[PDB]
């Protein structure tokens, strides 16, 4: 009876030269039991990609309602919603509820499209922000991929390298925690072009 | 299982270049914050050791006497009981330390934090703590209570790592520790203004000081502060 | 850690730059210092959540007081403001505050608590590392200290918790606020805890890791 | 209220859904029908705390039956599957919430696709071809890994299903009175009459 | 969890 | 409890009162035992002194210790029960644990070990 | 460690300064005598949220008072500080001693214990946490008391608390209140602690 | 109501290599949010080329390693001087701490050093005394950050070889003495990043035929 | 998850290798088989050291039965002394799954089910742990008396996978025996990665999986 | 363990007994034979707790067989239910009582009479013409107070048996996978091979 | 916790 | 309300007469001062059965200790109280205020508290059911009292107990211990009161 | 309750 | 913790 661990799964964020890099595991399970392999936590609206951890109808609530805002953002601005400005709104929405929370660990990732910087962020259930310049983690596997990130991670990779270390840092993080694996998708986020690769890794 | 009734509050020591120093408030607190004081906390075992503890009162007077019985002991067939063969702070830690872990183990601990403090045969400074747990550990500063959270911050300052040591002078160590007194008089309501200090030196032997006071504290800035915010009279 | 030193013609607060999710450092260099007005800034501690989101509702309405009364605002009305708040929500809002500022009054210093209660003091610190901090602060503080020497004492405080505190680390963050003069922000003001070169480079060879699929994805209209 | 299970074949839908009704030690109906028409293309099988199933179900059954009359038109599955999750979402934050799991099994008119949602009573949906609710998942989602194909037929499926009910009547302790089966594919709803 | 010097 | 050791080593290297426990057998009345092709018989002497002796209830000279078990023996009367007792108790303890009723040379194996731990025990003959 | 004492000339609000968390003394230096009123003065015992929450309300009401009727009584001050102790028990722990100089009726002294009662008394001593003590060296106060007989009662009395308690602490702080005007005292350990 | 049990919190390592082995731990000893000790060693020279540590409750690690110690000394006495393989350890270490099953000694242990080959060995034990021979084996605070990253680093996981198609595994191989200390300080530099209970100091012992050698190297002391 | 099951070609023992603390995957390296004797094997479920300690405990006693007796302890006694130790230590929180399988002349092949409440079983299929109800699902739909030694060793590995994928608690890799008259034969360790997906290719299921 | 039955006709004892052996939502055994024969012509039947039951069980088998030996003679129904009851009344008042509830089936041989004694946990004993441990009592004592009638046939009781079965696959809960039921008689002890 | 004579 | 004072000739030990269940008083006229040896008295505080128990066993130690050893110190009374109360702390509600006259050592008073610990001091007073105070008016206390000094220290001492606690009331009563012999006071509340 | 200043 | 298929 912990909602951050009944369905399970992790994302992790990291920046490179010029590019951002975001992944998530595809496991949903109900505690023991895995239910789906093609449960993807990451979202996008416009160029800003959103991973969300934890409780899975609250994973599933929250993108509704981000898609719900930044389509209004969207319309009344008249251009897409940046990730800087997401990020808090990402922030209000969560606090929102500070004493009924949403039991998430969201994660944003994109590029600046104005001044081509690469902006990660990530937060806790109630909306705190952590900004970070190398890697932001979220899930049931945080420990795991706190350590990897902290060793495998160095700055100004290109998107080749940053793509091999993101996966490597997920894979054996994901492979230490029973409630995260059953497939891995990594997003490579260069200025003007996101490729989205599916990982191969063990189905235990 | 039980409940500690009457307290002692922190124990605080460190090493300097030719021996340790040892220090502890002469209060024995309720568990309403009510007084007591008249209890010393400082136990000298022999010419060489002085034992630091905190906590139940009850328990510290049962170690005492333990400590007390032991150096009895160790005198019975023993020609060189007052050379070669005299107990050492390293002999008194392990016996206590023995003692406060096989306590524990029978769900009957001794409610005390404990600090040996001594110098060894060959003139080593021994300084280790021992608590109702039986964890140990060493360190050049060991501090129990408010002062692990209050002195060991100040004492680090003066010896930070292990090379520190020879650099400290006993003159540097007493003020460090007789400030770190007073600190904690300011900031602990378990805490009283008469404390004793016991200084263990290789050339100069034990030198115990009792019925030591807390001086130049400051409390004239105390006239300025008026109201919680907006109370300007 | 967070301390607040006042001096001859201002007041000066400092702060640790760790964040932590249990026993794991989740932020390594994350800001406790919050600009409520120009003049009068926060030091939090407690529930990260907390300390931002009421540090920045007061600073809000502080902002549109300023604006209404057509006047810079005062640090007793950002005291009373976020005291009243903390107090409505019984210390279920888990926010410990250090507030400090120049305004026509003067230089103050005060720190709430959760609950709602607030000090006044010419030295304070607030958090895990405040034993640690007000060791220093009592060891070392004096009426009329210069801003240099204020600024010494403050950094001296938050080093105390950095070292002695599992709860503080990373680096030292330090605001000065002096009568008639802008309040200077100094963001790292120490980094004494830089990460030492990494014995090995665990960069891949390319093609290292398995890869299912590959796809574009669209994220233009 | 205890075993639903679900497969998606080529061509249809199968829902699976126990028929005792047990209250105590006592097995009140070993003929209940776990499962509403929620328009001619979709149906909805559930499972959950007494009274709380029937009265959602029926909810649901009456808010669909509602949009087809004022817009002519038969709601998308993935459309019917959302609105339910919608209302198991703000369930689970009510004064007290509905604990009811449900399958949604459907045949889309425009896409010529069966589709089975699978939606807890947190308001968690997942789109599987073969789904449970309960201890039922435990026996026949390692049962399904092996012997389903994705292009198996509707008999395929109905053999396949034999065997999940077969294993459950060997291996579960409680006894479910057998299951009411039912076929959701382009022609619409039936009931295979004999299992 | 929540983050929380 | 009495702790005396009565069975003990002599000076030839004997001990007495084990040898002086044959003799009380070589008293006892004669038993003997044949094993053909497909059976065991167990044979046993009864005195004729005494007439007017109630054969229906008076204990039989062999015992079943389990189904397929029997001891018959010579010697003192009341000593042989205590050895049938334990060995009976012991035939139902090996069922309990074992699954299986003892072999005839567990049950002799068991019987020898009581009687050799009374050759070594303070306080018994 | 609180008390207020009516002498001839007006009263006298003496107090402690100790604030603690647990053993932690986080104020050495706190002000625990707070004005309400130009002569209307009171000492907080029990939560120093609460305390302060409630001094904060009654200066509130006592300066709109002051504004429509002129100044008030320390009856009405007492009153006041009753009716949000009395109508808030359940939620507060507030200890408050009102202390008030008129021309009229002199120097009044009103104690509100944590029941959220009213007492008119010469004299009053609350210690440990808003224990007030009755008696309390009734033989040691007289009527129509001189200034300095009453600080020299108020600094033993405390200085006594402060000696067998260790929630009360650090310097000794009075206001008197009489017809010149308000006067703030301040004793430093070292002058209370050799009494 | 007294509760016997604390955490001293810490972090300890161990790596197999061909003719070696490595027992590393950091030198913090905590309480709560209390440094105890910025150098407490818990990494023991046990005798007969056996290292041991005993990581969580510092006083029931300090008991075990005790009772081990004195366990090689009464096995020498018993056994005319037999040196005690690591395998023979491993099993003892089982019953010491199988023996307290219903007052458990709250540590995870490590034992390094060569078996009757003189390979490389590490055994990890649980509280109650169940062991497994391995490589590669992280205990303590930080061994969820340690333990998957010298998955991908000692034993290549998840690598596979370069244009493969991912087909191709990355071959396993032994690492140099050298090599493994690199893995081990950046192993605990990482820790001490982001785990407030490691830092100040690492001890690393290293087991060879020729005996056993310490390196020790300073970590971050916030 | 621990299986065995009695068929024409003796007896098939299947378990996989993870241990967990919680949430975190201690081990995948983990041997849940002991060897007792040449004709004997103990499958392990539950707390690692209770498993572990008595069985290997439960060998020791299974060797003195064979040196006071002149023969090999047969499979019902072996597991009697396992069944009658637990039942003295029940209530005091002993945790164990275990199955004891072997082969002797009088008995036949035999299979025995023992658990810490004191159930001691006699049976020709188990499924012992949390992925057991994931493992018998495979089990029962393609269990034949009359399979083949191939065809049963593959079923035992098949019905293993189907619980390491689906069940979180269970992975790593599989470990295969089977127990005839001359003996029990080790069929070597299959890691659960490399495996899962050769099943998935030459069977053609895993159909929820993507790949 | 769940369902035990017995029920005494004019001239034997029959025993039905479950043959599920549950533990979870799993079905371990489904051909358990919960009684073990205490003498040639007595049977006792149990159910309870796990491990208990079986341990209880052979334990007073192994005492009624030593006892045999001894004496070389059968204890009559009443003596081995009599030393049953006052084990299971020492147990209840131990450390961890056994938690085994028996019925015990015989034919005196003197008396030329069948004998049917329950006996709880508690060694609450009482002799009856039928009985049940647990739930099963629930249905099948209703049931047997109308269609029993105390000079029936073996064949006839075996019928009114069959009655009692079916009720109870019908309104009981779990799933007992059928009924083991053994005849005591003059000519001792036989298993009914298919029911 | 919270502040407390 | 007990004290103990060493005085010029001796040691005074004093009390009030009051035991309490609840609120009710059971024994308004209680002697509290109990005789251990001819000059060795105690004050009884904490459970009446549990000081009882200790007072009879320390009494029939120091009759023991005078058969062999001839008269016991006062130190010597008070570690047989400490070694009873400290074994025994976990079962055991007594606070002891032991005062004793040897002609070599004069008056001597020594108290176990709750703890078991012991503690020499000059005087020393108990309050609200075991509560040692420091301080204590340690001004109004001198060494080398008269008795007559003493006698009225004692008395105004606990005369301001019983006035602001309920816990103590009824008689004072007082036993003089010096050189000359066992002296018995009572102080009857109309004299005590006006104090 | 018992008795007991 | 202690470990546990
Ligand atoms: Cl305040
Ligand atoms: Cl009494
Ligand atoms: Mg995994
Ligand atoms: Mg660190």
């Amino acid at each position: 009876s912990d909602p951050s661990s009944i369905n399970g799964g992790i994302v992790v964020a990291m920046t490179g030269k010029d590019c951002v890099a975001i992944a998530c595991d595809l496991r949903l399970g109900s505690q023991s039991l895995g239910v789906s392999n093609k449960f993807e936590k990451i979202f996008h609206y416009g160029h800003v990609f959103l991973g969300i951890t934890g409780l899975a109808t609250d994973v599933t609530t929250l993108n509704e309602m981000f898609r719900y805002k930044t389509n209004l953002y969207k319309l009344k601005e008249e251009r897409a919603i940046e990730p800087e400005t997401f990020t808090q709104l990402v922030s209000s929405s969560l606090y929102e509820r500070r004493f009924g929370p949403y039991f998430v660990g969201p994660v944003v990732a994109g590029i600046n499209s104005k001044s081509g910087k690469p902006f990660i962020a990530g937060f806790d259930l109630i909306g705190c922000i952590d900004e970070a310049k190398d890697f932001i983690v979220s899930g049931t596997a945080s420990d795991q991929l706190f350590g990897m990130c902290e060793s495998l991670y160095e700055p100004n990779l290109e998107p080749e390298d940053l793509f091999e270390t993101i996966s490597q840092a997920l894979l054996n993080a994901a492979d230490r925690d029973a409630l995260s694996g059953w497939g891995a998708v990594v997003y490579i986020i260069k200025k003007d072009e996101v490729v989205k690769r599916y990982l191969k890794m063990r189905q235990d | 299982t039980q409940q500690p009734i009457v307290t002692g509050t922190s124990v605080i020591s460190m090493k300097y270049d030719n021996g340790v120093i040892i220090a502890a408030d002469n209060l024995g607190s309720y568990g309403s914050l009510l007084r007591f004081n008249g209890v010393e906390r400082l136990i000298p075992v022999g010419d060489n050791t002085v034992v630091g503890i905190s906590g139940d009162i009850s328990d510290m007077q049962h170690i005492e006497r333990l400590l007390k019985d032991l150096v009895t002991e160790n005198a019975y067939d023993n020609p060189l009981a007052d050379a070669e063969e005299a107990l050492e702070p390293s002999y008194i830690f392990e016996y206590l330390a023995t003692v406060m872990y096989q306590r524990r183990s029978k769900m009957n601990p001794l409610w005390n934090a404990i600090i040996v403090a001594g110098v060894q045969s060959n003139g080593d400074q021994f300084l280790r703590y021992v608590n109702l747990l039986g964890v140990t550990y060493s360190s050049p500063t060991l501090a129990t209570g408010f002062g692990a959270h209050m002195a060991n911050p100040l004492l680090r300052k003066v010896v930070d790592r292990e090379s520190d040591i020879p650099k400290t002078t006993v003159q540097v160590a007493e003020e460090a520790i007789v400030n770190a007194m007073r600190v904690l008089y300011y900031r602990d309501a378990r805490s009283s203004r008469n404390f004793s200090l016991a200084i263990i030196d290789k050339n100069t032997g034990l030198t115990f000081k009792k019925n030591l006071q807390v001086e130049n504290m400051k409390w004239d800035f105390a006239k300025d502060i008026k109201g919680y915010g907006t109370q300007k009279i | 850690t967070i301390v607040g030193v006042k001096f001859n013609n201002g007041v000066v607060i400092a702060a640790d730059t760790r964040s932590t999710q249990g026993p794991i450092v989740a932020d390594k260099n994350c800001a406790k210092l919050h600009r409520i007005s120009p003049k009068i800034w926060c030091a939090g501690a407690g529930t990260a959540a907390d300390t931002e989101a009421v540090t920045q509702l007061i600073g809000s309405n502080i902002e549109l007081h300023s604006l209404y009364t057509s006047r810079e605002p005062r640090v007793v009305s950002a005291l009373q403001m976020l005291k009243q708040h903390l107090f409505k929500y019984q210390g279920h809002i888990g926010a410990y505050l250090i507030v400090a500022g120049v305004d026509p009054t003067g230089s103050h210093l005060f720190s709430i608590h959760a609950h709602g209660s607030t000090d006044v003091g010419y030295y304070l610190s607030l958090g895990s590392g405040s034993l640690a901090a007000m060791a220093v602060l009592e060891s070392h503080w004096k009426q009329d200290l210069t801003k240099e020497e204020a600024i010494k004492l403050a950094s001296d405080a938050i080093q105390a918790g950095i070292w002695n505190d599992l709860g503080s680390g990373s680096n030292v963050d330090v605001c000065v606020m002096e009568i008639g003069k802008d309040a200077e922000y100094l963001r790292n003001y120490l980094t004494p805890n830089v990460r030492e070169e990494k014995q090995k480079s665990y960069k891949f060879p390319r093609g290292t890791t398995a890869v299912l699929k590959e796809s574009i994805v669209n994220i233009c209209d | 209220m205890d075993i639903i299970l679900g497969i998606r074949v080529q061509d249809s839908v199968i829902l699976a859904s126990s028929k005792a009704v047990t209250r105590g030690i006592s097995v009140l109906k070993d003929s209940d029908d776990k499962t509403r028409q929620l328009s001619p293309h979709t149906l909805m099988s559930f499972a959950g705390e007494a009274g709380d199933t029937v009265q959602f179900a029926e909810y649901i059954q009456a808010n669909i039956q509602l949009y087809s009359i004022r817009e002519d038109y038969e709601l998308s599955p993935q459309a019917v599957s959302s609105f339910v999750r919608q209302e198991l979402a703000k369930s689970i934050r009510s004064r007290r919430p509905y604990q009811v799991n449900v399958l949604i099994g459907g045949y889309d008119k425009k896409k010529n696709k069966p589709e089975l949602y699978q939606i807890d009573y947190l308001g968690t949906k997942v789109e599987l071809p073969y789904g449970a609710h309960g201890y039922s998942g435990f026996y026949t989602f390692s049962l399904l890994d092996h012997h389903y194909r994705p292009d198996m037929t509707t008999e395929e499926g109905l053999d396949l299903l034999k065997l999940c009910v077969q294993e459950l009547e060997k291996r579960m302790p409680m006894d479910f009175k057998g299951v009411i089966v039912k076929i959701v594919d382009k022609d619409g709803i039936r009931q295979v009459d004999d299992f | 969890x929540f983050l929380f010097x | 409890g009495y702790d005396r050791a009565l069975s003990i080593f002599s000076p030839d290297g004997h001990i007495f009162q084990v040898e002086y426990a044959l003799e009380a057998v070589k008293r006892g009345t004669c038993a003997v035992g044949v094993k053909g092709k497909n059976c065991v018989v167990l044979g046993c002497e009864r005195r004729s002194t005494l007439k007017l002796q109630d054969t229906r209830i008076t204990p039989s000279k062999v015992s079943k210790i389990d189904s397929h078990v029997v001891l018959s023996f010579s010697g003192l009367n009341a000593d042989s029960r205590i050895l049938i007792e334990k060995a009976r108790v012991e035939a139902q303890s090996h069922r309990l644990t074992l699954e299986d009723p003892v072999t005839v040379e567990y049950l002799t194996r068991y019987v020898a070990g009581v009687q050799q731990r009374y050759t070594q025990s303070g306080g018994v003959r | 460690s609180i008390m207020a004492v009516t002498f001839k000339d007006g009263v006298i609000l003496g107090a402690d300064s100790r604030t603690t968390t647990g053993a932690y003394i986080a104020n050495r230096v706190t002000d625990k005598l707070t004005r309400v009123h130009d002569k209307i003065w009171c000492c907080r015992s029990g939560s120093a949220a609460d305390t302060q929450a409630i001094a904060d309300i009654v200066q509130y009401h006592l300066e709109l008072y002051t504004s429509q009727y002129g100044t008030p009584s320390t009856e009405t001050a007492a009153s006041v500080f009753k009716e949000l102790c009395y109508e808030n028990k359940d939620n507060l722990t507030a200890g408050i001693i009102v202390a008030g100089y008129d021309d009229k009726n002199k120097g009044e002294v009103y104690t509100i214990p944590l029941g959220g009662s009213v007492h008119k008394l010469p004299y009053a001593i609350a210690v440990s946490g808003s224990t007030f003590i009755y008696g309390y060296c009734d033989k040691n106060f007289r009527e129509n008391m001189s200034k300095e007989e009453t600080v020299d009662f108020i600094k033993h009395s405390l200085s006594q608390a402060i000696k067998w308690d260790g929630s009360s602490g650090g310097v000794i702080r009075m206001v008197v209140l009489t017809a010149a005007g308000v006067e703030r005292l301040i004793f430093y350990p070292d002058e209370y602690e050799q009494l | 109501q007294f509760n016997p049990y604390g955490d001293n919190g810490g972090t300890i390592l161990g790596i197999a290599g061909e003719d070696f082995a490595v027992l590393a731990g950091d030198t913090r000893n905590i309480t709560d949010y209390s440094i105890n000790s910025r150098y407490e060693p818990k990494v023991f020279d046990c005798g007969d080329n056996i290292v041991m540590s005993a990581n969580g409750f510092a006083a029931d690690g300090d008991a075990l390693v005790k009772r081990f110690k004195n366990s090689v000394k009464w096995y020498h006495f018993d056994h005319n001087d037999k040196k005690l393989s690591i395998n023979s350890a491993a099993r003892n270490i089982q019953h010491l701490l199988y023996g307290k099953r219903f007052f458990p000694y709250y540590v995870h242990t490590i034992i390094a050093g060569l078996d009757e080959d003189g390979k490389g060995a590490v055994y990890s034990f649980d509280p109650v005394g169940s062991y497994e021979r391995e490589q590669c084996r992280a205990g303590g605070a930080a061994a969820s950050l340690i333990m998957p990253f010298l998955d991908n680093q000692v034993n290549f996981k998840n690598q596979y070889e370069p244009g493969t198609n991912g087909k191709v595994k990355k071959p396993l191989k032994y690492l140099s003495v050298e090599e493994v200390i690199k893995l081990v300080r950046d192993s605990f530099t990482s820790a001490t990043e982001r785990h407030i209970q490691v830092g100040d100091g690492l001890e690393i012992l290293i087991v060879t035929k020729d005996g056993v050698r310490k390196e020790f190297y300073e970590l971050k002391r916030d | 998850t621990t299986l065995a099951f009695r068929f024409q070609g003796g007896i098939i023992v299947a378990v996989d290798s993870r241990a967990t603390a919680g949430n975190w995957v201690a081990s995948q390296t983990v041997k849940k088989v002991i060897e007792i004797n040449p004709f004997l094997l103990g499958t392990m479920a539950g707390g690692a050291a209770d498993c572990q300690f008595w069985e290997t405990w439960l060998g020791s006693q299974c060797r003195l039965h064979e040196l006071r007796e002149k023969e090999r302890i047969s499979v019902a006694a072996a597991s009697k002394i396992l069944s009658n130790l637990v039942y003295q230590y029940k209530g005091a929180g002993l945790s164990m799954g275990t199955m004891i399988c072997g082969y002797t002349r009088k008995e036949g092949p035999t299979i025995y089910y023992v658990d810490s409440d004191g159930t001691r079983l006699k049976g020709d299929i188990f499924c012992v742990g949390s992925g057991q109800t994931f493992a018998y699902g495979v089990l029962d739909s393609n269990y034949k008396w009359d399979l083949s030694v191939e065809d049963a060793l593959y079923l035992g590995k098949r019905s293993i996978l189907a619980a390491a994928h689906r069940d979180a608690y269970s992975g790593g890799s599989v470990n295969l025996y089977h127990v005839t008259e001359d003996g029990w034969i080790y069929h070597g360790n299959h890691d659960v990665g490399e495996l899962f997906w050769k099943v998935k290719e030459e069977e053609g299921s895993f159909n929820n999986v993507i790949g």
